[PDB]
């Protein structure tokens, strides 16, 4: 079992900057992706940051140029470095993530983890 | 002492495979390949509808029979559904020549338009262009096929006919006819007014010419006279010559179309509906990536091939022992 | 198993190790725990991707109808469209069915590999620091506490560190 | 010292395998896949013995060739032995129609009964119903087919003809007639008392108008004229009209059958014997639970799949080191 | 062979095991003889007749004939006919042979494994007891009677009863 | 220390192979197993050159088209060359019966000689031997076929034709001949002096009776007439017999033909050499050992297995780590 | 690797060896030098030989034209000739690329087979006159001249001239 | 080699009781099928009594209810338990084995053996 | 890699005998085929004779019945015992060895090696 727990929730004015930590109790360096999640009240889970095995990163267009996502190796911590915030970012940010890369199910989708949420909230 | 063990998964899967070695071997992963399902219903594949004959067979349906007035509407299908019995087909007894040929050819057809090649009224001004039939009956009515016009005599007399149609819609025309044989000279003399008829059909590549055999034979639909009906492919800038004095059965409306290669014809009992497929069985249709299906042999596309395997489970875990 | 080790010499399997195929299992005054070898997992799960991806999609089907119609004049075409169609379904059933077997017994056979594979690295690293008991474990002459097992599942363990005190212990034993 | 060993077995065996690597290699046990081997005979096909031609090709059997009076009385078999050019067909030069297709139809049945169709005695009162050839002796006498009867005229005249059969058998009955062309008018005349003859065949479903047709030609078994052989199945509840007034040859037997599809016609110099089979060829019956077989194409059945393997050999036992 | 033992390190095979595929050969001071291992001997004839019922069973033939006629204005329609006879037979030939040869090598690989892991259980349950002479046999570092031999080959070998006595001749050499 | 260690062969090899567990893996050493080039010309197959019909069909070769006068000279082929749309075939309009049979008989003739069956200046002392047509034109001039005679009256008469000819070749003889059918009475009762006119062609195994259809048509190359082609095969010994009072086109020239079975027509464009090979294909030839090509699927003789891989590389060596 | 050596505990491939597939380093005082072995070479080269020949030389095809031509009352016959010749070309590419995938891995576990092998045969001539350092060489516990090179790679070297000089350095280590 | 030895043959009158037994000279317990055949002059060998590696048994219609076939592992002895004989039963019983399971004959039949036989007779 | 050096090369007069030796700096005793090439100016690259690893022998048919080619595996040399030389024979003669039976190419063609040449002349 693998336990994800987020940190650095906290309320933030207007074009502040946050930056969200996700604490594995694995070793993190052979793990295929690590994700951010963020989920405002009445909407869906989004995909908004993830960080690959061979340093690659995607992003989605709303947060891109202001969001920074890396790994610490060493503290096995998954770091996401939020800038120019604005309050329609206001959501709960979730941790997750993938140990191996399997398109198709061939491990039955083992090694998967959620984190407990983080509440980051934009406002005045 | 301070120990560390190399082991291996396990988990509560009841999956099954077979081995070379072994059968029936509880794996903790595995994948199937084999397609066993359906949904029991007509889909669109192509994405375009399939043409549903109902009670009709292509015979009935192409000729116009009166009981298919229903099915002239569609100008566009995939595949053609018919009645594994069809109940409405030819109903003036005779042989359809090249049947098989001809449903082969409508097994799929990109775009299909009807038009009257020979209108009703002004074609035959010197012909009967009325005559119905009691084995084609429409609403407790005697009636005919609505493509076809029986030609008889006028004013007591069948003149020589003679009509060309050129191709100038740029498609291949279809272009069905009959030719009439009586059951005796007597009806021969009253319908046509001569003992001795022929008709003739002449394009740049067909040629045939027809002479009514007269003789008694069994009651097919309470009719001892038989109708043969025959077709051909109409090239674009090509001709087709019509003569004839006596015995015809003229064509009304032909068919300009253009073919879809590689479809066919089913034989099914399962009911329409809205979705799409790359495969669709008389059983119903399928999708999945899985490259392989029991369900069905006759498939309709690019469909996973047909195996007779009632399980198809390879694994991908390791042998489950929790 | 082909290679002696899934159910050989070590006998069983754990429903603890839920993160992957391959692992381990530590015992010190730490504590104890399932630990997944994840550099191991992720080829074995690569390689049976492929070979999932493969058996799919060398399978390519081209836009056909198998239905045909015949006369009763034409029973001698009936018959031989009959011969074909029978005829591929025949080969393809044989085919998939043979296909699935083999490449099953492989599948076993590969894991076993790779179990056996990740035995003897573990073992070629701790050398004589550690003594075999025969069900897939290693009990150590020394102490090790969980920086020491983290580096024998990363292989970067080091032998010298450890050799003095495991030597000590092995000459008391 | 106390020594034990690992070890593993060795025999006398030379049975031979090949591998992937390694051709020709020697093992302790191993179970051979393939036959090769057959006992020379004809055998019991599905339980039921085969139909035995001799001399005779199906057109001598089913017409009833004077020289096949022996073929008359079996009424049951799952597959046919016919030598492989037959020396008694139709004995009378023509045309047999259709004559693959029949032999495919004819292929097996599983009952088949002979009935006089047309009696000889009650069904020609105005026709004489005598006429022979020496094209189809036997013993040294000019005599004809026994299920068809060549009608030509009596007291100087031929007569209009009209014959019905309807099928009340609940079966399939074939029905076979011929037609006679002669070499000029003269022997026509005197024949049939007419220049200008038809015959007209027609049922349900068929339906085809007959005109002699008079020339002079090469001389097949001493005669330049010729009977073209033609047939029909009448499908239960439907009739058969026959009319003519010339030429024609008529029905006397027709048959009631019953098919068996999936069965075969196999060219044999075999003999025969009363053993069974799943599968039997023309070189002799093979028996086993191999998968597959070298002996012959042709099969009959549920047979090994045929290979061109000459060996066929997989190892079960270890490699042999003695 | 791809596990190294038969045709390997153990050269040669015993025509005086009559019983098994695989065994022991023991010498001590009651007898010499030459003993089978059922157990692992069971397996490999359980693992082959699946396999034998695999190859030969999977084939499903239906009633059938291959024979046509055809007249002289049907030579298209012959000539198609042999295509596809000629079209089957040529299949089948090359799955038939091509099986054969590959599960011709893999069914000598499986002895090959078969015996390299019945060496190996020995090695494990042996250890220091006994040392290895490099041709498949063991040499004791201590008396061993009948009863012992038959708790080697039963797998029921009790290592600590002999531990002592096996240290004494080890130390001595 | 002293140290000896165990490794394996690296290079400089870029191959790449497919695997199971992994996909393009670079290998030392490696095979093809798939041909993919041809030399994109035309070579000699079983050892002799093929038949280049050029602007030719084989309908034009065969009758003798005015326009194929080169190709007559040759005696010896394997296989047969036609343009994809052959510009000259039968340049007077009308049904060739069986084409595709014929084409696929002569599809390889080991020994084909031609010889004048029915001499033009000894066969036809009471008919015109000079018919022609502007369809057929040579040279700007109205010519005919090489090998068929247009017979005409002469003297105002058509008197009865009767015309045998004994195959005493010892080898199949091809016989071609036509059959005329006018636009219209007029023309018919100038060219044949009869209204009612008829053609019989009769050997021991082959018989027709062909008969004018008189109608108006649409013009296929200048022409409303038609002219359908027919042919037989005559077996050594026997005859075959032209009976005609009209509508005639007469063999001039027939052949004598030995076959050699297995081989085909292919269309290309790709230009003639003198290469050999056990395999050509339209784009070009193939040699080499290797069991799988990706060229066409056409293919003549013994060719590898077409398949559509585009890459069928098996590794010999090991993984290259250098 | 399925058996561990190629790509395994051998990590890397030789350039410097050409004569060979497989083959031995050696470091002493008189030189340094690459060398193949000739014997497991040639028994390789055979057995893929054999393997190359197998999958060619099985498929044997006879003198055939695969082209047919109809006329447009002859549709259904076209159809059908198309199905046989998509039919047959189907499965033989179907099975040729199934094939050499499957055998191109089959052939680098041969490899991977043939190494590991040759290992454990120096290994078990070694025996304790050398130590593993776990890359596939053996650090030799006595001197070791060209002479006693050559007769490890022939398998002629000899255990007990040199055991009582391997036990004094290995005491004194 | 394995062998085989009978013992306990003797003569006995109806009604009575009789236990045969059957040493083999190497481990019974891995055995697949144990058998007890028997022979009387003038008629074919008859299977009697068959025991299992999976302790199941079976039985001839004439013998059953009476027999019991059972194999004392620690003896290396078979057991044929033979009650209310009747004058019919007499025979020479014959001792069979069968060490492993092969129905396709692929280890060649290897691994049978017959022992040497008993005389029982019911008179009297 | 592997040296071939050949030695013995000189002139010598009709009817007399010589022996050409090739030394190589790899054991000898598995290679596969050892070959003597001869190549006079103005002509091709010969083949004279070749030894195989069973000890059989290949000659040209010029000449045959007057060469002998022979391995020592313990001098790691292969001889070429020339007698009854005629005037034709001058060549230069080459050594070449084979170390694997590789028909279809399927190594590549390694273990393929070349001598410097011995020159021979027959005059006078
Ligand atoms: C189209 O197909 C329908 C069937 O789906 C045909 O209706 C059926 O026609 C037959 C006559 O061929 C009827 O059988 C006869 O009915 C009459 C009157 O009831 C009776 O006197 C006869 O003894 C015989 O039973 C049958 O009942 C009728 N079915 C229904 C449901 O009405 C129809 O004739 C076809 N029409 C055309 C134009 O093809
Ligand atoms: C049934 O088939 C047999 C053959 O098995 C036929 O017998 C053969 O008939 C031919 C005539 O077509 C005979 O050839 C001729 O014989 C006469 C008299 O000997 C001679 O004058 C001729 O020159 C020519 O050679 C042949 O000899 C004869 N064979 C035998 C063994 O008698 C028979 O005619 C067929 N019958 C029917 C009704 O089909
Ligand atoms: C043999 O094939 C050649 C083609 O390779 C035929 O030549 C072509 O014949 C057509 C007539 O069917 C010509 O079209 C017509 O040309 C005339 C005069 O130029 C013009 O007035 C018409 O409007 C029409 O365009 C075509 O030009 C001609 N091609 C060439 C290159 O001359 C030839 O007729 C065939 N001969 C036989 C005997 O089959
Ligand atoms: C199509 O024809 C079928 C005949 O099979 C019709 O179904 C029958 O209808 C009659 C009444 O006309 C019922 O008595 C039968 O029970 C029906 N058959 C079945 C199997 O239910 C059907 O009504 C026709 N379709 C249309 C639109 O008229
Ligand atoms: C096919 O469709 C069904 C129903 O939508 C779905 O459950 C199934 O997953 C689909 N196949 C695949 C391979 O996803
Ligand atoms: C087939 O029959 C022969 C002769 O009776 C027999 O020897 C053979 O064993 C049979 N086949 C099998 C598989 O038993
Ligand atoms: C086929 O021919 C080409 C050209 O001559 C040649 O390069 C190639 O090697 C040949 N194929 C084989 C297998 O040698």
């Amino acid at each position: 079992e693998v336990q994800l727990v987020e940190s650095g929730g906290g309320l933030v004015q207007p074009g502040g900057s946050l930056r969200l930590s996700c604490a594995v109790s694995i070793s993190i360096f052979d793990i295929y992706a690590m994700d951010w999640y963020r989920q405002a009240p009445g909407k869906q889970r989004d995909l908004v940051a993830t960080s690959f095995r061979d340093g690659s990163t995607n992003y989605a267009d709303s947060v891109k140029g202001r969001f920074t996502i890396s790994r610490d190796n060493a503290k096995n911590t998954l770091y996401l470095q939020m800038n120019s915030l604005k309050p329609e970012d206001t959501a709960v940010y979730l941790c997750h993530v993938s140990l191996y890369r399997d398109p198709l199910g061939v491990a039955g989708g083992m090694g998967v983890y959620w984190g407990k949420g983080a509440l980051v909230t934009v406002s005045s | 002492g301070d120990t560390i063990c190399i082991g291996y998964h396990a988990n509560n899967s009841t999956d099954t495979v077979d081995t070379v070695l072994e059968k029936n071997v509880t794996v903790t992963h595995s994948v199937n390949l084999l397609e066993d399902s359906h949904n029991g219903k007509l889909c669109r594949l192509k994405g375009i509808a399939p043409l549903q004959l109902g009670n009709c067979s292509v015979a009935g349906w192409i000729l116009g029979n009166p009981e298919c007035e229903l099915l002239i509407s569609r100008e566009s299908w995939s595949y053609i559904v018919e009645k594994p019995n069809p109940e409405n087909g030819t109903c003036y007894p005779g042989h359809f020549a090249d049947y098989e040929e001809l449903r082969e050819q409508l097994s799929s057809v990109s775009s299909f338009e009807r038009f009257e090649i020979f209108p009703k009224e002004s074609s035959w001004p010197n012909h009967t262009t009325t005559g119905v039939s009691a084995s084609c009956s429409h609403n407790g009515e005697s009636s005919f096929y609505k493509n076809l016009l029986w030609l008889t005599g006028k004013n007591g007399l069948y003149p020589n006919l003679s009509k060309s149609y050129a191709n100038n819609k740029e498609k291949e025309v279809l272009v069905l006819w009959g030719v009439h044989h009586p059951p005796n000279i007597g009806d021969q003399r009253a319908l046509y007014h001569k003992e001795n008829a022929y008709v003739s059909v002449v394009s740049s590549h067909y040629s045939r010419k027809f002479t009514p055999e007269i003789a008694k034979r069994p009651k097919v639909r309470d009719q001892e006279g038989r109708i043969n009906y025959y077709w051909t492919l109409l090239e674009p800038g090509d001709t087709i010559i019509f003569e004839a004095n006596g015995n015809l059965i003229a064509p009304r409306y032909a068919f300009a179309l253009s073919r879809g290669f590689g479809s066919g014809i089913i034989n099914s009992n399962a009911p329409m509906d809205e979705c799409d497929a790359k495969c669709q069985t008389p059983q119903g249709a399928i999708n999945s990536s899985l490259p392989f299906q029991n369900v069905h042999p006759v498939t309709i596309g690019e469909c996973p091939k047909y195996v007779r395997s009632a399980k198809l489970r390879m694994v991908t875990g390791l042998r489950n022992i929790p | 198993g082909l290679f002696g080790a899934i159910a050989g010499f070590i006998e069983g399997g754990w429903t603890g190790m839920v993160d992957g195929w391959y692992g381990y299992h530590h015992q010190n005054e730490q504590g104890s725990g399932y630990a997944a070898d994840q550099k191991s997992t992720q080829n074995a799960i690569n390689g049976i991707t492929n070979k999932v991806n493969s058996v799919i999609e060398k399978m390519n089907t081209q836009f056909t109808a198998v239905g045909k119609e015949f006369n009763k004049l034409e029973r001698r075409m009936e018959n031989l469209n009959k011969k074909v169609d029978d005829g591929f379904i025949d080969i393809w059933t044989y085919n998939a069915e043979l296909l699935v077997l083999l490449e099953n017994e492989r599948t076993l056979d590969f894991h076993d590999s790779n179990v056996k594979n990740l035995y003897e690295k573990v073992k070629s690293q701790l050398k004589n620091n550690a003594k075999e008991i025969g069900n897939g474990c290693f009990e150590f002459y020394h102490k090790c506490n969980d920086e020491c097992m983290e580096s024998v599942k990363n292989g970067t363990y080091d032998y010298p560190k450890y050799s003095e005190e495991s030597k000590l212990n092995r000459e008391k034993i």
